[PDB]
RNA sequence: CCUCCGCAUAAGCCUGCGUCAGAUACUGACAAUUAACAGCCCAAUAUCUACAAUCAACCAACAAGUCAUUAUUACCCUCACUGUCAACCCAACACAGGCAUGCUCAUAAGGAAAGGUUAAAAAAAGUAAAAGGAACUCGGCAAAUCUUACCCC
RNA sequence: GCUACCUAAGAACAGCUAAAAGAGCACACCCGUCUAUGUAGCAAAAUAGUGGGAAGAUUUAUAGGUAGAGGCGACAAACCUA
RNA sequence: GCUAAACCUAGCCCCAAACCCCACCUUACUACCAGACAACCUUAGCCAAACCAUUUACAUAAAGUAUAGGCGAUAGAAAUUGAUGGCGCAAUAGAUAUAGUACCGCAAGGGAAAGAUGAAAAACCAAGCAUAAUAUAGCAAGGACUA
């Protein structure tokens, strides 16, 4: 019953998890450099 | 090339070097002394002569310089044997094969003494840089077509036809060419 | 490739001396060397022989490189290798002789020996599978040497058959020669 | 690892030496040789 | 016409195919603008041509006749257009002291890293333009802390590789 | 040209003009079959088929018909020895169609050993009566 | 679910994968009805040359001299052009030498560079 | 079978190496040389424990109060985690009290 | 590896003795 | 013999049973999906736009409803770009699960329950059963039939 | 991106009885009454049968919104990425 | 005799010194249209007080002194004084690091493993088993015994 939460979607991808989103508030600038203090090849979704 | 690459006897892009040093190895460094590129004296068809293990004091050419492990290659001289062609029912062709030589374990051998000599890289007037042997003097001197049809000849390749001028290649080729442009190009905002 | 591989021999003999002219290539030779004598030569030859198979019965390789060219080494340890032969050299019939001799640049010298040897070859377990520890046998044979023309040296390079070659001595053990392992379709003829 | 133990071996096969003639893996685990060597000891 | 991208009938399914030296930048200077302009669609050519023999002989499973050639054409291309941004960068000097030909400005971007931010072309006004005011080039107080952590990140790093090559170099010292 | 900032046109400027090329095509055998007037290319990703049809004519003078492309996807599927996934770089297809009737068929591109080959026939390998005994010796 | 591989037009829903493109310039705009229109001056016009009697084949012989390289220098063209003429009329307003006050005017601006290559 | 099954490569030690050699000179500097220099200022090492010993809550301690704006962020955060954890260790913990 | 070289050697003995058993000497 | 299906679009994924060669629905190489289908639109300033849909016709309504321009000024002179493959997605899996829409409403399309043997117990699913017919059981649970009447909430 | 509720603009609901119905039988579809199996399972909640609704307070695709001292809730202390 | 065993250097730790072409904020890595929207605002709590509620640390010497403090747990000055590498690690160690990669998660985020020939490749030892299953009786051993 449960376990396929994730119904992809790019749309919702990009809109929750997207640069433009991490970069729109002060937080999720501080993610993005999280990351990239961090290393991750990622820095965003 | 990988980190800590280990160069050996074939050439860093063969198919038996990526067989032998595929990109995975994590083999240990070769600890090699850093002699520097002014200070290098060996190069390839230099007569040079072997002063440790077998075939110690024959002397022979230099063939192959890999510079990266400090290695001098005489020519038919330090061969062990090795079976080149060896298929499932054919033994093989055995095969004199050299062994890499230190430029500690080979010494260059004068011009005309035929001896083994110390080298300086003493600057001469006319030849700002060339090896001097020290023990006896004397200079060892360095050792060492048809046109196709997609070549140049030799007179057009030297020929001068630029004439310098304050035009860019652009209005250069559009005056040559004869293409006439009237419009203005209008002003753009950069940032 | 910038270098290349330098070898010490050829691949076979220049001219086969065709058993029951050549003083250019003697010139050659002495314009080479300048030392150089074919008369003196069967001796060294001769000696030359005995020393490598004397190596093959010690199995210093080592000494063989030097005694034999690298198309001839292969030939005498391939089959031998994990095997003991007990070869001894005891008598020449009639004197050695140089016959023929040929010419990055190699020198090739067919020598005629009509000696008299032995022979034991041993499994890996030390049975006698060929020849006897003790009878000598009268062995005729034309043993090519080669040189290569500044530290190369004369060295066995081959060792002419001829067709009219008497029949080598029979070995110890029997043999099964399978015939064709046919398959099920085929049928035997 | 400034200082490890190297001798553990031996100080294995000294109770392993007289665990040697016991059945089993008695004979041949340290953790269970021990004990079976005390007892007979 | 298509022939122009295969080499001459003649050279097809040669083993090797002799070919001259590749133009040098010094050799390339002596040349006009013209004739550089009508040599760099020569080579444009050639390079066409080798580079269908390249897929061809990857398609086909064998080498490609004297691969060097295509290096040797590589390299003169780019020999030429070496030549002529060293002439256009020497005139846009000479006219304008400016050498950069693309406007730029160093900028601290929203990370707080400097960066050279290159300008684009717009018909309007920055001030008027809406995406490039949702772009933003300044970094706030709260990226202070991140920049302090990358520049010990970097200090460790290159502190490692010194401390490093100051070991190697005494193993071999010790060594030799 | 490519990776080059094109010069923004407004209206009533000038042509805009590009002299020295820096698109470098393929001329590549078809995998499956074409009609006898279709050429296949491979194209740099930044060149829209108009300009690959200025390219062959003025360049080459190949008087273009039609021209369609399509962007291949490179496999992304292998992995090298680190698990990380090695990208087949994606290319971009012409497919142009000649004028006046004018057919193109892919040409037929591709229509020390002297010692090896010497001891290879002279192997003489061994003879089953030999029973494994070695053959140099003339005894 | 895949953020190591890169953003293309193949991934994402009909909207995503219509606008995004492929690096290719624009040519032209979109007008009412999605019809477009190519603008001709917005297309690149390759500037062919007549290669007819051309002598510089794509390679160079081997038997050719060696020289220095000397990289062209905004001193070596201003001598190699200006100079003379400077010192001709020093003997005997920048514009008559060649010295251009602003780029604007011109049909190939050198900074900013408005020209293509 | 976590012994080496090879000996391992002879280890040489040159006892008469210059530094082995001069161990020890000017230790006396103070007292056979008016006392213009004491023994401690002979002492190279971190700023913070040059001539002075202590526990490692002292030393953490000193180590904040000598160089601690200098430290790294991340270093300094493991420092003052390290001071308070040894501070609770000290001052509460212990077989005696 | 375990740096060290006493107990190497004690193994290298118990190995030497080790391969006396297996193999006598004469 | 089965057919829940199946074929497409959407979404998702991203080359993931095409060819060649090596291995032992894997590895390497080669090839491929071609726009008309779909996405990617619109020059301004004002000014218009009461009257559902339901075969829209009678009727019946209530919950009161997806579907419209004009006026002047500008403006044509020049068909790009991107998706197109697959045995596929979310469930750690070649997972009996989840999965929108259009047709097919049993198929023209898609598939195989049995690796071979034997035919022990116990276990699961199913079928049949003398006479009896709830005597079972907490309870007619299950199964079989199609079955009345009275209460509590 | 599940789920609770909501916002925008969409889609689905065979056949029969009745007749403008939070009507009846009944598919698709949604749900999950009871039994059996399963219980490291096909499944971290499934399968087979059986059953409730199935023109509505219905189901459902897409995008958006409400965030933990909180949200949302036809209150089950429900649900808010097992 | 198989699994396997080992190995030495990849690097790291602590100090000193010293200050450190094009594309990309729209669905990032997207050539090319009227914006207007802009940052600052006490840390808390765990915990100790054996609960918890005020409270509870974040060069040397003066000095744990003056003081503060449910005057108790504890907190705590100032005046004043004068100020060149390694008895480090060596692949379960040392950085998490071969890498912030693989993999996992929607996301924040979590986060691995490992390699060893030679100058040149253009040359005997853990467990587990097998050799070799087993003989009445039993913490499997001890005393023993010819066994
Ligand atoms: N304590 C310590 N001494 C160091 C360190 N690095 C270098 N040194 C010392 O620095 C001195 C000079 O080092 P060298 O490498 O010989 O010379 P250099 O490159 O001129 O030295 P620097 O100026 O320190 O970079 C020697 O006494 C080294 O021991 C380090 O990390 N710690
Ligand atoms: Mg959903
Ligand atoms: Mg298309
Ligand atoms: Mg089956
Ligand atoms: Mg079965
Ligand atoms: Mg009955
Ligand atoms: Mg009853
Ligand atoms: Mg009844
Ligand atoms: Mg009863
Ligand atoms: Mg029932
Ligand atoms: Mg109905
Ligand atoms: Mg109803
Ligand atoms: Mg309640
Ligand atoms: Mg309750
Ligand atoms: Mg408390
Ligand atoms: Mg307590
Ligand atoms: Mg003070
Ligand atoms: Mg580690
Ligand atoms: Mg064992």
């Amino acid at each position: 019953a449960r376990g396929n939460e994730y119904q992809p979607s790019n749309i919702k991808r990009k809109n929750k998890h997207g640069w433009v989103r991490r970069l729109s508030t002060p937080a999720g600038v501080q993610v993005i450099l999280r990351r990239m203090l961090k290393g991750r090849k990622s820095l965003s979704h | 090339l990988p980190p800590h690459y280990r160069y050996g006897m074939s050439p860093p892009g063969s198919v038996a070097d990526k067989r032998k040093n595929p990109p995975w190895i994590r083999r240990r460094p070769v600890v090699v002394e850093p002699i520097s590129d002014e200070d290098w004296y060996l190069f390839c068809g230099d007569t040079v002569e072997i002063l440790e293990g077998k075939d110690a004091g024959k002397q022979g050419k230099v063939v192959q310089v890999i510079r990266q492990r400090n290695w001098v290659v005489v020519g038919g001289l330090n061969t062990h044997y090795r079976y080149i062609g060896k298929t499932m029912d054919y033994r093989g062709t055995m095969i004199p094969s050299e062994a890499p030589l230190l430029h500690r374990q080979v010494k260059l051998v004068d011009p005309m003494d035929r001896k083994p000599t110390e080298i300086e890289w003493r600057f001469t007037e006319a030849g700002e840089r060339v090896r001097v042997s020290t023990r006896s003097g004397r200079i060892i001197p360095k050792p060492e077509w048809i046109d196709g049809p997609k070549d140049t000849s030799v007179e057009d390749a030297l020929e001068r036809t630029y004439v310098p001028c304050l035009k860019t290649l652009q209005e250069e080729v559009m005056e040559a060419m004869g293409i006439k442009e009237t419009r203005k190009y209008k002003k753009v905002y950069w940032y | 490739s910038d270098r290349s591989i330098h070898l010490a021999c050829t691949a076979g003999i220049f001219d086969a001396y065709v058993p029951p002219a050549s003083q250019v290539s003697i010139r050659r030779i002495k314009d080479y060397d300048a030392n150089f004598k074919i008369k003196d030569f069967p001796e060294k030859a001769k000696d030359i022989f005995i020393e490598a198979h004397l190596c093959l019965n010690n199995s210093d390789h080592d000494r063989l490189h030097t005694l034999v060219t690298e198309h001839c080494f292969p030939d005498m340890t391939w089959d031998i290798k994990y095997k003991t032969v007990r070869w001894s050299f005891v008598e020449s019939l009639e004197p050695s002789h140089v016959v023929q001799v040929r010419c990055n640049v190699y020198g090739q010298i067919t020598v005629r020996m009509h000696t008299r040897q032995t022979l034991a070859i041993y499994d890996r377990f030390g049975r006698l599978m060929y020849g006897q520890e003790d009878v000598p046998k009268d062995v005729l044979e034309y043993v090519v040497f080669e040189k290569q023309l500044p530290y190369g040296s004369w060295r066995m390079h081959t060792k002419i058959v001829p067709p009219w070659a008497p029949p080598k001595q029979p070995i110890l053990k029997t043999v099964m020669i399978p015939g064709p392992q046919l398959k099920p379709e085929e049928e035997y003829e | 690892l400034r200082n490890r133990v190297t001798d553990r071996y031996f100080r294995i096969q000294e109770v392993l030496k007289h665990a040697r003639h016991f059945r089993g893996r008695k004979n041949r685990c340290y953790r269970l040789a021990v004990r079976t060597v005390i007892r007979a000891f | 016409g298509l022939e122009e991208f295969f080499d001459d009938p003649k050279n097809w399914g040669q083993e090797k195919v002799k070919s001259g030296a590749a133009w040098t930048c010094q050799q390339l200077r002596n040349k006009s603008n013209e004739d550089l302009h009508k040599l760099w669609y020569v080579l444009l050519k050639e390079r066409n041509m080798l580079l269908t023999l390249e897929q061809e002989a990857k398609r086909q499973r064998l080498p490609m006749p004297s691969p060097e050639r295509l290096d040797k054409v590589v390299d003169s291309m780019d020999a030429l257009d070496k030549v002529v941004q060293e002439r256009e960068d020497a005139l846009r000097l000479l006219q304008t002291g400016q050498e950069r030909a693309r406007p730029g400005a160093w900028r601290r971007d929203i990370f707080g890293r400097i960066i050279w931010h290159k300008f684009k072309q717009w018909v309007i006004p920055w001030h008027l333009n809406k995406r490039y005011n949702r772009k933003r080039f300044f970094a706030l107080p709260y990226v202070d802390h991140f920049l302090r952590l990358e520049r010990e990140k970097r200090a460790r790093i290159k502190a490692r590789k010194e401390n490093l090559e100051r070991k190697k170099a005494k193993i071999l010292l010790k060594k030799f | 040209a490519r990776n080059v900032v094109y010069p923004l046109y407004r209206l009533g400027g000038p042509q805009l003009r590009v002299f020295r090329t820096n698109f470098f095509i393929q001329l590549v055998r078809p995998g499956v079959a074409q009609p006898e007037d279709t050429v296949q290319f491979r194209i740099p990703m930044e060149m829209t088929r108009v300009d690959l049809r200025n390219y062959l004519e003025g360049i080459y003078n190949v008087p273009v018909a039609a021209v369609r492309t399509r962007v291949q996807h490179g496999s992304n599927k292998r992995r090298d020895h680190r698990n990380v996934r090695i990208k087949k770089p994606d290319y971009k297809v012409a497919y142009v169609q000649l004028a006046h009737g004018q057919t193109f068929t892919f040409p037929d591109l591709f229509p020390l050993y002297s010692m090896l080959e010497e001891e290879r026939q002279q192997r003489q390998s061994s003879d089953p009566r030999r029973g494994g005994v070695p053959s140099w010796f003339g005894l | 679910a895949d953020r190591m591989s890169k953003w293309t037009s193949k991934r994402g829903p009909r909207s995503f994968r219509g606008r995004k493109g492929r690096g290719a310039k624009g040519i032209g705009f979109l007008t009412s009805g999605w019809r477009f229109v190519q603008i001709k001056e917005m297309v690149p016009e390759f500037v062919v040359p007549d290669l007819t009697g051309f002598k510089l084949k794509p390679y160079v012989s081997y038997l050719a001299p060696e020289s220095e390289e000397t990289p062209l220098t905004a001193a070596q063209l201003f001598s190699e052009a200006v100079a003379p003429a400077i010192e001709k009329d020093f003997k005997d307003n920048l514009e008559k030498y060649g010295f251009e006050p602003t780029q604007e005017g011109k049909l190939f601006q050198l900074y900013p560079r408005n020209f293509l290559r | 079978i976590g012994i080496r099954l090879t000996l391992p490569p002879p280890k040489v030690v040159d006892r008469w190496n210059e530094k082995r050699a001069m161990f020890g000179v000017y230790d006396n500097i103070g007292i056979l040389g008016n006392f213009e220099k004491h023994p401690k200022e002979l002492i190279r090492g971190p700023i913070w424990l040059r001539g002075w010993k202590g526990n490692e809550l002292q030393r953490c301690i000193r180590k904040r109060k000598m160089v601690g704006s200098r430290m790294f962020a991340d270093d300094l955060h493991n420092l003052n985690k390290r001071i308070r954890y040894l501070y609770k260790h000290f001052n509460r913990h212990g077989k005696f009290r | 590896v375990k740096k060290g070289f006493r107990a190497a050697f004690r193994f290298q003995k118990e190995l030497e003795r080790q391969r006396l058993l297996r193999c006598p000497p004469p």
